[PDB]
């Protein structure tokens, strides 16, 4: 098994709808996690939301390929977390760059108690083929790291409570059950969509460390210091990594 | 229509199959149709110095008069130690990414240094090089193969090595820019039956799909096996070519179409 | 003589005067004369996708034949996203200014993808990328619009929206790189008395002044209003063409020095 | 009104014509900077002085224009910073580039008590045309960053008492005549030379935050730490932004 | 004489050949160096080792100049300084870059107790011509540094117990007698290989501050932190470098 | 052989005398065998201005087109004001250096601009830039002579001044890349048996050698001292030539084999 590089880290994957939102959802995000700074040592990491869903739509007119596609989304999640940084700044946050996160994370969060950064990993040109979507993304990229780093955990905060049976804001929000529990290898079997990256079911299979994943609802003031204390307040995924 | 997709683009979810479908549909355009992508092996030919090295070049600078060449490296040896130090401490495969990317950016290096006199830079962004592949003068680029994944690279099944090294770089650059071409320079003369370095009745195979190797489950290590996926995967290429870059004029005789060494197809 | 600006330099503060009529004496050297900037609208263009996009990537092909361009990007549809999202947490000017930069290099770089099989490179500082510019097989660069000032934009006198934007962007650029003409390529046919989505009587204006412009209050939103403050006070290019581009071969016909559109001067 | 990013934040510009003094003026300077870093939180900003003196005088018999001279003179306050830096070394100060100064100061402020950058913005090639000499210098950069990070102040550091009715080194020394108090506004409509950026009286008509300005002499210990406790030792000039 | 920037630093240079043995000799010098962080401020720089030699051996058959092998083999130093710093993430230590380490390292050490850097110094294409293999490697590199800095000290960690009279591992084996002491002009005068550079034996007759080294065997745990506090566990290196 | 030289890398330290002797027998391959390069002076040409530059400027497009150059600037009288200062406060040579550099940039700026149109650009990685030098439209590269060294510069016997400044970076350029000449721009003739600024009866040396020189203890400040001992060691640039830059035509003569000025010689 590979060693754990910061097994005193807590990551957190905001998503980009929860931004869309803006100051009716961010502010009291915001304020959520000025109160958890002195409580944990935070990698905050920002999804791209509606405006990758912009630059896809004149992106795919154009016939451009996916590589192409995955680093114009991944701008997107960087700009999120520049927002979200500026508004902790005076607490002693700010945004780092790819290659910091990759390479000096430790020394970051030596200096301060939370760092912001894009979720979207650096596939970029390099992106896999198949789909006309860039399959590695936001939540895909926050495991990546999670796992690669053996973070203490990795919670994923949406604009819904978690995963359902099918999408509660679409045409079948009638047969919508909420699961409270799941495993990667269960959702994957499944078809319809889900609130995360399908590639994300496929990196949960090989991991190494992470056993868990929460999905919270980050509208609702609470759950995210709950998930982070443990408390099941949303779904929890389970990855197939078995503990001692 | 384009009105269908950008509705289901705005209201579903990514991993929605409606918008799966509809993304499917959407215009392909290549942006280096022309361009060929070469693989120059790491420790199947820059490791071996000037005997492997200096025809090779020769070569390059005779075809890049009639062909626009991507050329990407491999790592090899050095990589292949820095592997072995990071995997007995436990290091995880996005640590070994990083430290195989540095081997990759040494060979280009030193490629592009042999390829400066003839106007051949080194660059970042190969695909997106269009002033050398515009000019006749230079109509060739040298890359790193590496990928850039870095801490962020997919780990294999088990163990730390990295699964997508210097093999896939390169593909995946051919594939993306919609190249017409993906050329691998190794030190064999394509696919056998078995290891041609260990068995001594192994077959040589000119032409396989991906789909039959896997059936008849290969013991060559002559390409990365992901690699094999993603070609089953690709919109744009969908046949490789491994050519021995040994053999004098080899690279040169594939450029012009001759069926020399293995040719692994999508289907 | 030189004599005594050196002096005068030496001596006094940059505030001086004295010291300012005197620096204003000094030779005019124009870096690329020969050379036509040109903006292609975010919201007005790019944002269309490949109704817009393809005529024009066919005209800028055509036109590099015989003119040097430096095709400049506008932001668009995303930036005024962020901007409202950045705005309603009270985020100064000078945040949004960087925000809106992102948006300007993904249209530069969406567009410099289908310019790469062409030749013509994405660049950063397009005015000093001599070598593309001195080839006849390339002749034009891409670049994004959005100017360099970041947390230092100067803010406007109320609201947070950072007023230097890509029209004042790419102007600044022909303006300091003493070019010899700059196009605005939006989706109006150019400046009209009213808004011509709103009112039904706006009349159609083919050339007009800043001075006039000021005078009759014009409710054009077509041009960022701080850049025909810029273009009072700019010492080079001393006139814009604003064209619509969404009109098959406009653009060709303004480098030919057709008067079609609005041509608004400094004076 | 937009919010403060680093309402906790002091800002000095230390003028490029005291460093031009050398080690005479630069290592009381030092000396008091180091006593000043257990009690603020700093950006100390430089200035270019005498050496953009002369790259504009060689730029401009070259015909460059004002967008070419920008940057070169930007380079001299870098230089300037780097100095002033390297003799606070010891104390944990080191010289940021403006990247990090724009989007990572929080981050830079928890680890260390002060950080030196250039005063210069970065507007280089996209200067404002109209003069010959670059408007927007090391005053007016200075005073765009505290401003846009609502900082608790900017002193400017200067080789002279504050502002006069005339240059006191100049021909008419005689008729120059000290102003303890000063608005923007008063300085905008008058002829005559002034120790800061014309531009610097434009953006202050324009602030958000920042109330006043003083102007101190850098070359009287003590002139420093007294502005930075709100004591008028120099010229105080009032912005026009209105308080509660 | 020019003043120590950083007068209370030490800096250790671990040699490429300690790391080329893996975990047998890695894991025990992490722990070592762990418990080493309360007490000093280290900058830690790590050699080339054995894959320079690989470089050298193909970029010498491919004909290539000095200065083309130079940045080759200071490759190779890197990534011996990521595997480093990837083994210490957890106690809050990086990698960092030549361009943070010459100009942020005050910064740096003021987040944390420790930064890995590469020990090459950045010669690159303008390394000197005479020989073929580059002459400012790893110890030089790592000298220049700690003799710019005014540093409390320089060790240099190798995989021999000190200077012996002949290589203890090459033919003569038999005739090698251990130095405790030694000259940096002694040594000059000698023929004969040395476990470092001999560029490094030039720049000490030039030093300004830093008046001995210290060649202390990293195979056996407790030597590194013994000469850190001064204690003469390998060869001594005066440099001629007279104190008061 | 190679199997000797390899054997030796792998077992002995590289300062061993047997190794050292075996690299020297390696192969000695020229990287830009047929690039001139020159160093335009700070100092002594570049902070003259107008007078000094322009004439220069047109020199140097003229002499493109036959000759493939690489021109770096040197620093000047900003970079002494700035090791006036620093040396004052006791700063290290290694600050001083990085100093340096910056007004060496600034210098590579402003003659770049002044290039731009001719299409001649400003680069980092001068002897790698490889798609400059091989086109007829280009065939020169502007460059920042300071030697990259920072705070790792090597300090002269006494004093905090850089010993390796921009006459030693232009130099060591010339030797790695394997050019066929070096030109140092200047504003004195060449060398005189004393200063030609201070002594009256000095008289003109056309030709000498770096031990030579030594022997006779010239008290010439034309080129920095440790460049002689470099130029003592190098294996590719054997000699250098001092040229006046304020005489018109004199580049021109030099680079066609004129013997203006002094020439200094290795042995
Ligand atoms: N099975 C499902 N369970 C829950 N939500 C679902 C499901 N299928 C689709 N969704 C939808 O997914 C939405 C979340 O959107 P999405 O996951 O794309 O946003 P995001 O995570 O904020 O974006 P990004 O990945 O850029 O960070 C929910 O609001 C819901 O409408
Ligand atoms: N009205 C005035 N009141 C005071 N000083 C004035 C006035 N007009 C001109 N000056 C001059 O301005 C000088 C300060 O020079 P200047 O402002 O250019 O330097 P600086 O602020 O150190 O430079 P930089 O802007 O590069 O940091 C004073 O020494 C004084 O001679
Ligand atoms: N006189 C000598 N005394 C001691 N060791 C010597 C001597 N001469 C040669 N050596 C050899 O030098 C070896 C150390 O190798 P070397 O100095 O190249 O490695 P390193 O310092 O780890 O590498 P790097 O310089 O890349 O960090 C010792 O193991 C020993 O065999
Ligand atoms: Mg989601
Ligand atoms: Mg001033
Ligand atoms: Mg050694
Ligand atoms: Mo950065
Ligand atoms: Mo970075
Ligand atoms: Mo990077
Ligand atoms: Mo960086
Ligand atoms: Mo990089
Ligand atoms: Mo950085
Ligand atoms: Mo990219
Ligand atoms: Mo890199
Ligand atoms: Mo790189
Ligand atoms: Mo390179
Ligand atoms: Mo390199
Ligand atoms: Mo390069
Ligand atoms: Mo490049
Ligand atoms: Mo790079
Ligand atoms: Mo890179
Ligand atoms: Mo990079
Ligand atoms: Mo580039
Ligand atoms: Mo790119
Ligand atoms: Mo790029
Ligand atoms: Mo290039
Ligand atoms: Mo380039
Ligand atoms: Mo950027
Ligand atoms: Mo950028
Ligand atoms: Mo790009
Ligand atoms: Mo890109
Ligand atoms: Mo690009
Ligand atoms: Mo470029
Ligand atoms: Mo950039
Ligand atoms: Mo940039
Ligand atoms: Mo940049
Ligand atoms: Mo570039
Ligand atoms: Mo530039
Ligand atoms: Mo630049
Ligand atoms: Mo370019
Ligand atoms: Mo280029
Ligand atoms: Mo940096
Ligand atoms: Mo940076
Ligand atoms: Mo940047
Ligand atoms: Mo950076
Ligand atoms: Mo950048
Ligand atoms: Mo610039
Ligand atoms: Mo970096
Ligand atoms: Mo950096
Ligand atoms: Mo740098
Ligand atoms: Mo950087
Ligand atoms: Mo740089
Ligand atoms: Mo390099
Ligand atoms: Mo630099
Ligand atoms: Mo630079
Ligand atoms: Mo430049
Ligand atoms: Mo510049
Ligand atoms: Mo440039
Ligand atoms: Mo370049
Ligand atoms: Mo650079
Ligand atoms: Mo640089
Ligand atoms: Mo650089
Ligand atoms: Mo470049
Ligand atoms: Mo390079
Ligand atoms: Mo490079
Ligand atoms: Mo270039």
């Amino acid at each position: 098994r590979p060693i754990r590089l910061l097994p005193w880290l807590q990551v957190v994957k905001i998503g980009g709808r929860v931004m869309d939102r803006g100051a009716d959802a961010i502010l009291p995000l915001v304020e959520e996690l000025r109160k958890l700074l002195p409580e944990h040592r935070l990698l905050i990491l920002t999804g791209a939301g509606v405006r990758a869903r912009h630059v896809f739509s004149v992106g795919l007119d154009l016939g451009l390929p996916v590589g192409s596609l995955a680093p114009l989304a991944a701008s997107e999640a960087g700009q999120n977390g520049h927002i979200l940084a500026a508004m902790l700044a005076s607490e002693g946050v700010s945004y780092v760059e790819h290659p910091t996160v990759a390479d000096q994370l430790a020394i970051h969060l030596s200096a301060t108690r939370a760092v912001v950064g894009s979720a979207f990993p650096p596939y970029h040109h390099h992106e896999f083929p198949g789909s006309r979507i860039p399959p590695h993304r936001a939540d895909t990229g926050a495991f990546l790291l999670a796992d690669a780093f053996g973070a203490a955990g990795l919670t994923i905060v949406e604009n819904v409570d978690g995963i359902y049976t099918a999408d509660p804001n679409g045409p079948d929000r009638g047969q919508a059950r909420f699961l409270p529990e799941t495993s990667a290898t269960d959702l994957a079997k499944s078809e319809g969509p889900l609130p995360v990256d399908r590639a994300l079911l496929d990196v949960m299979a090989t991991a190494r460390h992470i056993e868990r994943v929460q999905v919270v609802n980050g509208l609702v003031p609470g759950r995210l210091t709950a998930a982070l204390r443990g408390e099941h307040v949303g779904t929890l995924i389970r990855t197939g990594v078995r503990p001692a | 229509s384009t009105a269908e997709l950008e509705e289901l683009l705005m209201q579903r979810s990514l991993t929605d199959p409606q918008l799966q479908a509809a993304a499917a549909a959407a215009a392909d355009f290549r942006i280096l149709p022309d361009a060929t992508v070469i693989k120059i092996g790491g420790q199947s030919v820059i490791d071996r110095g000037r005997a492997a090295v200096y025809p090779l070049v020769d070569e390059i600078v005779a075809a890049r008069k009639n062909h626009k060449l991507l050329i990407g490296t491999g790592a090899g040896t050095r990589a292949r130690h820095l592997y072995s130090i990071a995997a007995g401490l436990g290091l995880p495969a996005g640590v070994l990414a990083q430290l195989g990317s540095s081997v990759a950016d040494q060979n280009a290096a030193m490629l592009g240094q042999l390829l400066a006199k003839h106007g051949i830079p080194v660059v970042g962004g190969a695909g997106l090089s269009a002033v050398p592949l515009s000019l006749a003068e230079v109509n060739a680029v040298v890359f790193s193969g590496m990928p850039p994944y870095k801490l962020w690279m997919r780990p294999a099944a088990e163990g730390v090595i990295p699964p997508y090294r210097t093999d896939a770089g390169c593909f995946l650059l051919a594939e993306q820019f919609g190249c017409k071409q993906m050329i691998f320079v190794k030190d064999e003369d394509g696919l056998y039956t078995a290891n041609p370095k260990t068995s001594k009745d192994a077959t040589f195979i000119p032409r396989i799909s991906v789909d039959e190797m896997k059936a008849k489950g290969l013991h060559d290590s002559i390409l990365e096996f992901p690699v094999l996926d993603l070609l089953q995967s690709a919109q744009h290429v969908r046949e490789v070519q491994v050519v021995n870059g040994l053999v004098p004029g080899n690279l040169t005789r594939a450029l012009a179409g001759e069926h020399v060494g293995t040719i692994i197809t999508a289907s």
